[PDB]
């Protein structure tokens, strides 16, 4: 059944399980042809699977040349993604397979379901929960390997940096989830809350600069501030 | 013609006889129904007068045996018997018959509506999907369940219906998941019709079997897999000719002969919609198309 926020707690539990998100899947630039018309060009796009309780994100990159000649592709990219997300559990050892797959858009259930009727004891869910991971793109890493991919390709993540030496998994997903809903409401103000200061850095292997605890707590403020700001500039509150 | 005599009728009831049906009071001098129409499966059916609940009945063809009904008021319904005695039995209709207390099956001869609802039915099919071989004729009532029903509890008083399921491996190819869920001719043409059905005059006729048992008992999984069975040829974007032609002439009289006080209930909307104007086979069901809208606008 939905995953929502009375079994919020249940995304942290010892049970495998994955987020899959495919709204960055089929990505498409709309433009005006010499005749007048209108025309899509498809850039490279990626599945965003995520398990929320590790941090691990599993990048399946989704290179252009896959929609050659194809049809129908908002409906194809659906399949693709399950297929892929098949591919990804058949080809972790059973000990890593996940219980549970949460699916953020409620297309993506039937597609999975038929992918993977091989595992019978794997749970596909829909959630209610309002995910950002769309924005996904705007942390620049991640565009950056995405962008300049020439073939198909899985890039690894922790998209929770060493956050989980010092956090609960709990706080990391608030986190994280903070961080992407801003992105996601004004993606250039977010980065510049994020890289205001030269002096805290982004080491070489992580997503995310290098904040103290006292750093992060005033960065999620600002972060705050800047949700309920859109929110005010949006509806003249 | 042939003819199911009757013992008696101890209790008040409503008696179906394929699509008619009349009421007999509690001890009413009738002894039966005859003139019935030799060629055709038939089903006899009742719905007790002081209660309603279990309607039941009887699938049964006068070419092989000779069956009567016996109230049992142990068991409290009305039972199909053979009567081996050729002679006996020929003897006790012929006395039934001379009394007159015995309905004539009221078939007008310009009508053919019991032929288009089983054309397809054979009651060596019927004895299949119905377990209980020591009858020739086969008992189905309201609240019986199917076998899918059951996977999802006696056996022994199930439906076995072919089961459908289209998220299923059967309906679905390794790696072919994409074509097979959404056209589903892999599993219409490879798996049903040439691997399990033979031909599709067996699978019409479990659909009309189907829809009947729907019909007449109000029997919910058998109306499950009438629309089961309609969804995968619609379902299908290749599908022999004659088969949506014959599909259209099946669906045609079955909702047609539907009572429209029942069509709340017997028809599923998100199958109908589907098949009629989104599936690969939307403008292949001219007659089908045509009645529906005249008769249940409303469920469209
Ligand atoms: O847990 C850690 O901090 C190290 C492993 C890690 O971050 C990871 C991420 C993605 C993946 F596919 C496999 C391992």
């Amino acid at each position: 059944g939905a995953m929502n926020s009375s079994n919020y707690a249940e995304l942290f539990n010892n049970d495998i399980k994955l987020f899959v998100d495919d709204t960055n899947v089929y990505r498409v630039t709309v433009h005006k042809t010499f005749e007048g018309n209108v025309a899509t060009k498809a850039i490279n796009g990626c599945i965003f699977t995520l398990n929320p309780k590790t941090g691990h994100l599993f990048l399946k990159i989704i290179h252009t040349s896959v929609w050659a000649g194809q049809k129908r592709l908002s409906q194809l990219a659906k399949w693709k993604t399950a297929e892929e997300v098949s591919a990804l559990v058949r080809s972790l050892p059973k000990e890593e397979q996940p219980k549970q797959i949460i699916v953020t858009r409620k297309a993506m259930l039937d597609p999975l379901e038929v992918h993977m009727l091989d595992f019978p004891n794997i749970a596909i869910r829909p959630t209610e929960l309002r995910l950002p991971f769309s924005a996904a793109m705007s942390i620049d890493k991640l565009s950056d390997v995405v962008m300049k991919a020439t073939e198909p390709q899985m890039v690894l993540f922790n998209i929770y940096d060493d956050w989980l030496d010092r956090i609960s998994s709990y706080t990391a997903f608030s986190r994280l989830t903070l961080l992407l809903r801003a992105l996601k409401t004004n993606e250039e103000s977010a980065k510049m809350i994020l890289l205001s200061d030269p002096t805290i850095t982004i080491k070489s292997y992580h997503l995310w600069p290098s904040f103290t605890d006292e750093q992060w707590i005033t960065i999620e403020s600002q972060m705050r501030d800047l949700i309920l700001t859109e929110y005010g500039r949006k509806y003249n509150v | 013609m042939n003819t199911v005599p009757f013992t008696s009728a101890p209790i008040e009831v409503t008696i179906g006889i394929d699509q008619y049906s009349f009421n007999v009071k509690e001890n009413q001098p009738f002894h039966g129904i005859k003139d019935i129409p030799i060629g055709h499966v038939h089903v006899i059916h009742f719905q007790h007068a002081d209660n309603s609940s279990m309607r039941y009945g009887y699938w049964f063809d006068c070419r092989m045996g000779n069956f009567y009904i016996q109230y049992d008021p142990k068991d409290g319904l009305y039972k199909m018997m053979e009567e081996r005695d050729g002679a006996k039995f020929e003897n006790i209709v012929h006395n039934f018959k001379e009394r007159q207390m015995m309905v004539s099956y009221p078939k007008i001869d310009e009508d053919d509506t019991w032929y288009n609802l089983t054309e397809f039915v054979q009651m060596d099919k019927i004895r299949k999907i119905v377990r209980k071989d020591e009858n020739q004729f086969s008992y189905v009532d309201s609240s019986m369940t199917t076998v899918q029903e059951n996977e999802l509890s006696d056996p022994a008083h199930s439906l076995n219906y072919t089961v459908i399921n289209f998220k299923s491996r059967e309906a679905i190819r390794p790696g072919h998941e994409m074509e097979d869920f959404l056209d589903k001719s892999y599993y219409l043409n490879t798996v049903m019709l040439q691997g399990i059905f033979k031909n599709s005059s067996n699978y019409f006729g479990e659909l009309q079997f189907a829809f009947l048992n729907a019909m007449f008992f109000g029997n919910y999984g058998s109306s499950l897999q009438w629309h089961a069975m309609i969804e995968l040829i619609c379902s299908s974007a290749t599908v022999p000719k004659h088969m949506l032609d014959k599909l259209d002439e099946i669906l045609y009289y079955q909702i047609k002969t539907l009572p429209e006080q029942y069509s709340d209930i017997l028809l599923n909307e998100r199958v109908w919609n589907i098949c009629l104007y989104s599936s690969f086979q939307k403008n292949s069901l001219h007659n089908t198309e045509k009645i529906m809208e005249n008769k249940y606008p409303e469920l469209l």
